[PDB]
RNA sequence: GUAUAGUUGAAGGAUUUGGAAAAUUCCGCUAAAGAGGGUGAAAGCCCCGUAGACGAAAUGCUGACAACACCUAGGAGGAUCCUGAGUACGGCGGAACACGAGAAAUUCCGUCGGAAUCCGCGGGGACCAUCCCGCAAGGCUAAAUACUCCCUAGUGACCGA
RNA sequence: GAAGAGACGGAGCCGCAGCGAAAGCGAGUCUGAAUAGGGCGAAUGAGUAUGUAGUCGUAGACCCGAAACCAUGUGAUCUA
């Protein structure tokens, strides 16, 4: 669950308050899902996000 | 006030009246030596450093424990008592120059050419030019004007043939109408000038 | 650089044009009851500055 | 005046302190600063406008006021300037200035009323007092809020 | 035109102290050259040079103008058509802006909801009405600015084991 | 412009008017029913540019000295 096949959505980090505010670091991923697509009319499986399978 | 017109050496033609606003002023004293101290300070570089104990390319660790030795405490091989060890409070580039207000370096200007008129140092000729650039005949012109201590020479613009013949002993240098500055005029004794060198400074000072 | 001057006087001190300061007085935020009502008048109108404690605070505010 | 024979001007350049540098120039042996003690160490000293742990000045008392946003204040000359610009001239607030009276006009010249004029100007401006009006025309001159 | 080898380039003798003179003393000369270095001790006239004038078969580099490649038009009409979509924006969680959720616009990121089409859309520090200023969600773009492993030519009230 | 004196350049800064939190008023203003009293001001009371010296602030800031903390790397030829 690396990468997009289309969109740019990757994994990245970020801080993490609680009720007064200390700050750990987070892992915000995306949602990613393998799918089976066709890449130039061969089928494929790769990891597209939930949000482009509209 | 009035000085009088030589030629060559063809002596005594009439005489030049200059401004009583430049040449007649009354000097100061106290400007005119801080004119003469800012201006000589201003030709420095600056360009000296020393290294200290963050750049002697040393070493970052004790050298020793710290007891046990039965020893005075050290920790780092180079640092200013050690021989070899970085300098506190080295010399560091710098900029040494300053600027002064305008009415004074005027009021400097006029008040030593008023100076040098009060003591009969300014020698005025009509014209001078050369054919050639001939460093005999420019010698043989100060022979007929009687001057022997060191002297300055100004010119109107590019008089090359009166230029070119002025690389003599340093008793001559040479100025013209534009970079005529103050530790130029006060270290000489006497100034050579033409009609209209004269009257170009007398556009500039103002 | 400059001398960044404190704002924790900035917000409680103005500069009159002898060269003092206006100064507004404490217990005014509270527990009125238990105070009297000199009290609670003469401690209405702002004063000065003594004179021992503009020395330690007069470069803090060397402009405003 | 000449090189070799340079005069200072008198009372008007010092010399210098250099502190730690023998028992009798009277600064020796802790340098003008003592014995021990945290004003002694190595750059030592607290903060300005710090009494300890007691609550400073600026605790002991409230915090007050605010700031207008849209603070219009003008650029005054009160009436004594005015005495030098001897008979009808327009006296404007533009291009007459010319001699220091009002450099930067901050938001349009307002005039006020001390204290005494024998002239018979004529003024525009952007801003008068109420007695202003009354010292201007009193010596019979034309005012305008241009 | 310039960069990488170069050419020429003026003018002094004798005496005294010296182991040795550039030192000293008489009498001369040159200078578009009196910056510097060396020579048996401190030299304008002993040497290498400096001012000035001259010079490239070969390889770059910079300009100029020829060729060759490109690229670019007016005025009137306003029926119809086009003007960047899971985008703008909203909820929830975090970062950027001087701005620590505060009364918090403007910019992104994660997730879930999810617009209009010129009678349109965005913005003017919550929000509404009026006025004003502008067309997002497609790209490219010289100079003014920061640094010196190095190459050439220099300078310094910088050091002198 | 010669790493320079040496002129052009009036954007900007300070003093010449203050009082009020502010709208504002102005040799006056604020609180106040008040023109009463009081505060702060006013009544002649000069600044500004540069040099230099004393002192302070930000910088390691008069130098030498820890036990420790954090981040990359090197080691099981000694030993478990």
């Amino acid at each position: 669950a690396k990468v997009c096949y289309f969109t740019g959505r990757k994994t990245s980090s970020g801080n993490n308050r609680s009720h007064a505010m200390n700050s750990t670091k987070r892992t915000v991923k995306p949602n990613l899902q393998k799918v089976r697509v066709l890449i130039d009319g061969k089928p494929k499986k790769v990891w597209v996000s939930a949000r482009a399978l509209k | 006030p009035n000085v009088a017109l030589f030629k060559q050496d063809g002596t005594q033609n009439g005489e030049i009246t200059l401004n009583e606003e430049i040449f007649g002023i009354e000097p100061n004293e106290s400007v005119v030596y801080d004119a003469i101290i800012m201006q000589r300070a201003s030709l420095r570089q600056g360009t000296h450093a020393v290294k200290n104990r963050s750049a002697v390319r040393g070493g970052g660790r004790k050298p020793w424990r710290q007891k046990g030795t039965g020893r005075a405490r050290q920790g780092s091989i180079r640092s200013p008592q050690w021989r070899g060890g970085g300098v506190v409070f080295g010399p560091t580039p710098r900029s040494y120059s300053y600027k002064l207000p305008k009415k004074v370096r005027r009021l400097a200007m006029k008040s030593v050419l008023s100076d040098k008129v009060a003591e009969n140092n300014l020698v005025a000729v009509e014209g001078l030019s050369f054919d050639a650039p001939k460093t005999k005949e420019f010698k043989q012109v100060l022979a007929n004007l009687s001057i022997d201590t060191k002297v300055l020479v100004v010119l109107e613009n590019g008089n090359d043939f009166a230029a070119l013949s002025a690389r003599n002993l340093p008793n001559v240098s040479v100025v013209t109408s534009d970079n005529v500055s103050v530790l130029d005029v006060v270290s000489a004794n006497k100034v050579l000038a033409t009609q209209t060198a004269l009257t170009q400074i007398e556009e500039v000072l103002a | 650089p400059k001398q960044k001057t404190h704002r924790g006087l900035a917000k409680r001190v103005k500069r009159t044009g002898g060269g003092g300061l206006k100064r507004g007085r404490a217990f005014t935020s509270h527990r009125f009851h238990g105070k009297t009502k000199k009290q609670r008048r003469q401690l209405r109108k702002a004063s000065m500055v003594a004179k021992g404690d503009y020395k330690r605070i007069r470069q803090q505010l060397a402009r405003m | 005046m000449k090189l070799h024979e340079l005069k200072p001007a008198e009372g008007s350049r010092q010399v210098r302190n250099r502190v730690g540098r023998g028992t009798s120039s009277g600064n020796g042996k802790t340098a003008g600063r003592g014995q021990k003690g945290q004003k002694a160490r190595s750059g030592g000293g607290v903060r300005l406008g710090f009494e300890g742990g007691q609550t400073p000045l600026f605790r002991r008392l409230p915090k007050r006021g605010f700031t207008n946003i849209n603070r219009k204040d003008y650029a005054v000359v009160n009436l004594d300037t005015l005495n030098r610009f001897e008979d009808g001239t327009e006296v404007t607030p533009v291009v007459l200035k010319e001699a220091g009276i009002v450099k930067n006009e901050k938001a349009g010249i307002k005039v006020l009323a001390d204290g005494e004029l024998t002239k018979k100007l004529t003024v525009k401006a952007a801003k008068f007092s109420k007695s202003a009006q009354e010292a201007i025309e009193a010596a019979g001159g034309s005012i305008e809020v241009i």
